[PDB]
DNA sequence: GATAGTTAGAAACGT
DNA sequence: ACGTTTCTAACTATCA
């Protein structure tokens, strides 16, 4: 089914692209995956997570990156940002999907990822960003991404 | 004849007074004057009984100012070539149409001096003023169909079927491609959702739809495109409260996102068939 | 909340093996069995050390010379938690930890090198614990004194090392001067039950209202409070628009109503507006055409970083390609026309507008030097009737401005008069008698001078203020009592952010008389009952092992852990 | 504010002269739009604000996202293999994250410093928003005001009299 | 696979 | 009690 009503379009919103900015939030969420701890993932289970490559406020602190995904939400709970209400927007930004993930995932169902010489300033920061949360979700369990992403799915 | 060639010695000029004027030759100064006050721009045929070669160009009084066209060559290419070079610059190949009105100028002047037998004092200044206003109105319009093209769009060939001024034509334009440009903004940081536009712009009928309604049924006067007039001035001012963008957006939303409605198939100010 | 050591790691420099495990049992009274010098006096600054502490008590010379990575295990109210931290050596007190969580917890072998900061560790225990992210600060000092509540700010009364037992001076952990005493009598109403998350809110809150209560009322309410000379004046200079008389001006003075008033007040020189139809509606226009050039040519500049920011267009379904992405790539292939800005723009800007600075402003010299009723009198009045119209309740009881005063500030003495200081007062005295009256409840399972005084503290200060005269061993007594019943009441809250576990380190210290340790045990004994099993403590002492095995609160690990000594000499 | 709210008759008034001038009228636009891109950039950050604390303070009166049976929810919001072959092992497999824990995680996590900033945001970007709105109401009319003649300078020193008699 | 390189980590003052 | 200044370290891109 298509993803943009056709003629009988709103306006063009779609800034975030469905299919060319996100197959598998850029695709290199589950090759870092795969990179880092081997757990699959792909049949059945929920890429449904961290739209925050998706919001210039969170996508900005990720490009500065520790090594773990706890240090990046402690990172969002300190006194230098005055924050920490947003990494519960994990909970949030899911119901209706305003970042559109659930939309951006059908045009994706392994060639290199492109390399960062083609930089483009925009598209490189967030495939680096991908690629830090694709190899930070596989060092966590379910109660694990229910208990530090703080939600109850 | 003299019409398509009396410009050219007029943009060599600088508040100069090109005159373009036997059974002359007998007005000494009967007007003001002006320094340079190029005369005697009038001849169409060769020698004959009256010797036109007395003084030769030799540059009534002492000091002359006579100069002619040798071999009455009217309507030249030089006179084109006289605009690419010399001065100004404009170029943006909407210059046969400056020609068009600027000889048309010259035309209407020529006209009012064929009647009311005084001399015929063209000003340098006010034929500057005129191209000036020439040049000023084609720059404006090649200001458009660049931050309205992306030849015309669907939102201003409506918007010139009432025709209000051009400043409307130019507050569309601006605001289409704002709003366009905020929303783009908008999605960069995430901050509207998607789904939000629809809460925004489908639920502008309780203004398209209900003050559409409001000045028909008060008005009965407008036969053919006034009564959308006011609709528009209504439209433009009811709108800036609306809080269904979440919080209330500025005042240039929802100006452009009425432009945005008419880009597509919609009902909108125009009361007619399109 | 529900938080218990359950086990205590100490990883060794890789030699052979163990790991060295010191376990505890879950809500009960744990004891080992001490030597002369085995060091385990010292287990208190390796679990406060793992729990995030900025430095390292860690001793030097004994510990520190073959331990690589020192990791505890506390349980949590849902799934349990390990917290490792490497030795600190030469880089003064500054290693990093490793952070695992799981339903169950497995001790690895040595892990190299750490994962996760000790902030991280910080943070987390403190979105575990419930504690308010705020900074308690109700007038916003940036005091240290009164910031952010961590669980590491609530690891006082929660350890009782071998210094501070039998001394009165200091209360609590770390807390002897000023390194805790101030963030303790920041956050101990807080934890009481005093406050909550939602309270802690509302002393901010009512400043940001009264921010908004000093905006609204700088004016004094000029349209409402401030306007009766205004009034005086309505009915004054109308008599002026008689004078500047158009259209039909007032009658009689004293022979209409105010509002009908101020109805009837809603309502060769002919060169200078033969000059000024040049400047009406050709200037205003020409106001729009330099809002043509320069709004556009800013545009223009705009748009194209807009697309310059738009660098990023470059299951078997059948029109996901032609109308999602084969738009996208056409858009991308469109980029290129929007850097482009004509010549033209820029030069109607500046060049064509310094061409006509002489064909406008010449008109206004002539409009100045022919401007030598009025002129300007009809405007002065038609146009300040609209802005006084304007000024007087346009939108007052409709829209905004005086409708939010009935609305905002109304809620303003709301949350003054819902809870005032003087609830938190009465709160924190109800919770402080509370646990005073629950503290005397083991001075007949204790010994002191006075097994029947009614002990007490108070917040100013967090001493002991019984009712000293032959103390002593009552010292430690007093202790034991008044932290049984800080965790008492901290068990018997709901949503309290205190971790339920107490460690004791050698309270024969003083002594070595084991009747004394024994209704010490009985204590220990009767305090983990009273909530319901919720309360762990954990006891470090050379008392023989005796002292639990007729005492159903009270373990032992068969020593240490069948050990001589805490750092075994085979590593 | 009342030295933003009057940041207008500051530019207007030699905008409007007395002679007028083409670089005051320059300046005046530029200046309006200064005013403009300020009111969007206030605009945003409000909305931002303001989004962020309708979003984080529903759970003060957290809850189960239930993206389990949403076959029957999201299927219809696109313009059936969104379904039967992602959503469908999606819908089997988001039960599968809340259902394996028998007790769900409760209220844990302050947003007290959050909503407090998020609050103060919101004054201080309304406040702003009122004093740009205030702004762009004098330096644009209302629908025609724009004018040099002796009627419209006579109708702008009649409101500038009138916001500044009172008004300190 | 190497120079940078950015971010992560170290130590004292705040109070 | 950790943020807020300067500093070094390191691993990892970015070119070997």
């Amino acid at each position: 089914q298509m993803l943009k009503p056709e003629n009988n379009l709103e306006k063009e919103a779609w800034e975030i692209n469905n299919p060319a900015m996100c197959s598998y939030m850029l695709w290199i969420a589950t090759l870092a995956y795969y990179q880092k701890q081997k757990e699959p993932i792909h049949p059945s289970r929920l890429f449904c997570l961290f739209p925050f490559i998706l919001y210039s406020d969170t996508r900005n602190v990720l490009l500065s990156s520790k090594g773990s995904l706890k240090s990046y939400l402690a990172k969002f709970s300190n006194s230098k940002a005055i924050s920490g209400d947003i990494p519960l927007s994990i909970h949030f930004r899911i119901d209706i999907q305003k970042n559109k993930t659930l939309d951006a995932l059908i045009v994706a169902f392994s060639i290199k990822p492109l390399p960062n010489s083609k930089l483009t300033d925009t598209i490189k920061e967030l495939v680096y960003c991908s690629t830090k949360i694709g190899r930070w979700l596989s060092e966590m369990t379910n109660q694990d991404l229910a208990r530090d992403l703080k939600v109850i799915f | 004849i003299q019409e398509y060639r009396l410009t050219q010695r007029l943009l060599e000029a600088n508040n100069s007074s090109c005159i373009g004027f036997n059974w002359m030759d007998l007005i000494d100064s009967g007007e003001i004057d002006v320094d340079n006050t190029i005369f005697l721009l009038f001849t169409n045929k060769r020698c004959h009984s009256e010797v036109l070669q007395l003084l030769s160009t030799s540059q009534c009084r002492l000091i002359s100012k006579f100069t002619y066209i040798y071999g009455s060559g009217s309507a030249p290419h030089d006179l084109r070539e006289s605009y690419k070079l010399h001065r100004l610059g404009a170029l943006e190949e909407h210059l046969d149409e400056i020609m068009y009105e600027i000889l048309g100028w010259v035309s209407d002047v020529l006209t009012l001096a064929a009647e009311k037998r005084q001399p015929t004092i063209v000003r340098a200044k006010d034929f500057g003023a005129r191209l000036g206003e020439i040049e000023s109105k084609y720059r404006q319009k090649t200001i458009l169909n660049y931050f309205c093209n992306r030849d015309a769009p669907n939102y201003i060939k409506q918007l010139n079927l009432i025709n209000v001024d051009d400043s409307e034509l130019e507050e569309a334009a601006i605001a289409n491609l704002e709003t366009k440009d905020a929303v783009v903004e908008w999605t960069l940081n995430g901050d509207v959702q998607d789904y939000s536009y629809r809460y925004y712009q489908r639920e502008l009928r309780r203004c398209w739809g209900i003050q559409k309604q409001k000045i028909h049924l008060d008005f009965n006067g407008r036969p053919e495109t006034e009564v959308g007039q006011r609709l528009y001035i209504e439209c433009l001012n009811n709108v800036t409260r609306y809080y269904l963008e979440n919080k209330k957006v500025g005042d240039f939303f929802a100006h452009g996102t009425l432009h945005s409605m008419a880009d597509k198939l919609t009902i909108g100010w125009h009361p007619e068939f399109d | 909340m529900f938080f218990q050591i359950e086990k205590v790691v100490l990883w060794s420099k890789e030699a052979k093996h163990k790991p060295r495990v010191i376990e505890f049992a879950l809500n009960k009274v744990n004891l080992i069995t001490g030597s002369s010098k085995s060091g385990k006096s010292s287990l208190i600054p390796i679990i406060d050390y793992c729990l995030g502490s900025s430095k390292c008590s860690i001793p030097v010379n004994t510990i520190r010379d073959t331990t690589a990575w020192y990791g505890v295990q506390i349980k949590t109210k849902h799934s349990r938690l390990l917290i490792a931290r490497r030795d600190p050596s030469n880089q003064l007190s500054t290693s990093n930890a490793f952070f695992v969580e799981a339903e169950n917890i497995e001790i690895p072998q040595n892990i190299e090198k750490h994962n996760v900061n000790i902030d991280t560790v910080k943070n987390r225990l403190n979105e575990i614990s419930g504690v308010s992210n705020i900074s308690f600060d109700f007038y916003d000092t940036g005091r240290i004194d009164k910031k952010r509540t961590s669980t590491r700010d609530l690891s006082a009364f929660n350890y009782q090392p071998q210094n501070i037992i039998a001394n009165p001076n200091a209360l609590f952990y770390k807390t002897d001067s000023f390194e805790h005493k101030s963030k303790l009598v920041t956050i101990l109403p807080y934890v009481l039950g005093a406050l909550s998350n939602t309270d802690i809110e509302n002393q901010h809150r009512i400043k940001n209202l009264e921010e908004e209560y000093r905006k609204v009322e700088r004016r004094l309410l000029k349209l409402k409070r401030q306007n009766e000379d205004w009034l005086s004046s309505a009915q004054a200079y109308v008599i002026k628009a008689m004078e500047l008389g158009l259209v039909n001006s007032d009658k009689d003075i004293y022979q209409l109503k105010p509002e009908r008033l101020l109805n009837v007040l809603k309502n060769i020189t002919k060169r200078s507006r033969d000059i000024s139809n040049n400047l009406a509606k050709v200037k205003s226009r020409l106001q729009n055409i330099n809002s043509m050039n320069r709004l556009a040519n800013t545009h223009s500049d705009a748009s194209r970083l807009k697309r310059e920011r738009l660098s990023l267009s470059k299951s078997e379904p059948n029109e996901i390609r032609s109308l999602v992405l084969e738009p996208l790539a056409r858009a991308f292939s469109n980029l290129e026309a929007e850097l482009e800005v004509p010549i033209h723009v820029q030069g109607a800007l500046s060049r064509e507008k310094i061409y006509l600075e002489g064909e406008l402003t010449r008109l206004a010299s002539e409009m100045k030097d022919v401007n030598t009723y009025d002129a300007f009198s009809v405007g002065k009045f038609v146009g300040e009737v609209e802005k006084a119209l304007s000024l007087m309740g346009e939108s007052e009881s409709e829209s905004e401005l005086s409708k939010e005063y009935k609305r905002l500030k109304k809620e303003l003495s709301v949350l003054r008069l819902k809870i005032d200081p003087r609830e938190f007062e009465r709160k924190t005295k109800l919770q402080l008698a509370k646990v005073n009256k629950l503290a005397s409840d083991w001075l007949p399972h204790l010994d002191t001078e006075n097994p029947n005084a009614p002990i007490s503290l108070h917040e100013k200060e967090l001493t002991i203020t019984v009712n000293e005269i032959g103390s002593g061993a009552n010292w430690l007594s007093y202790h034991v009592a008044i932290t049984l019943a800080l965790h008492q009441h901290f068990s018997s809250l709901e949503a309290s952010p205190v971790p339920n576990y107490i460690i004791y380190d050698q309270p024969s210290q003083v002594y070595f008389d084991i009747v004394q340790v024994k209704k010490i045990f009985e204590a220990f004994n009767g305090a983990i009952e009273k909530t319901k099993d919720n309360l762990q403590i954990i006891v470090l002492d050379h008392a023989p092992s005796t002292l639990v095995k007729s005492i159903p609160k009270g373990h032992l690990v068969e020593e240490w852990r069948n050990g001589i000594k805490l750092i075994p000499l085979d590593w | 504010d009342w030295l933003s709210s009057a940041q207008a008759y500051v530019i207007k008034a030699m905008e409007l002269g007395y002679s007028t001038s083409a670089a005051n009228i320059k300046y005046a636009s530029e200046q309006e739009a200064e005013i403009t891109k300020r009111s969007r950039d206030i605009s945003n950050n409000l909305a931002k604000v303001k989004s962020r604390l309708q979003n984080i303070n529903s759970m003060n009166r957290r809850e189960r996202l239930s993206l389990s049976k949403w076959l029957l929810t999201q299927n219809d919001i696109n313009s059936n293999e969104i379904r039967s072959l992602v959503l469908e092992p999606l819908a089997r497999a988001f039960s599968n994250l809340e259902a394996e824990l028998e007790v769900p995680i409760h209220v844990q996590g302050a947003l007290s410093r959050e909503k407090i900033y998020l609050e103060g945001e919101l004054t201080r970007l309304a406040s702003e928003m009122k004093d740009v709105n205030t702004q762009l109401k004098i330096l644009r009319g209302n629908k025609r005001k724009l004018g040099y003649d002796a009627f419209s300078v006579g109708k702008f020193v009649g409101e500038v009299e009138k916001a500044l008699s009172l008004m300190g």
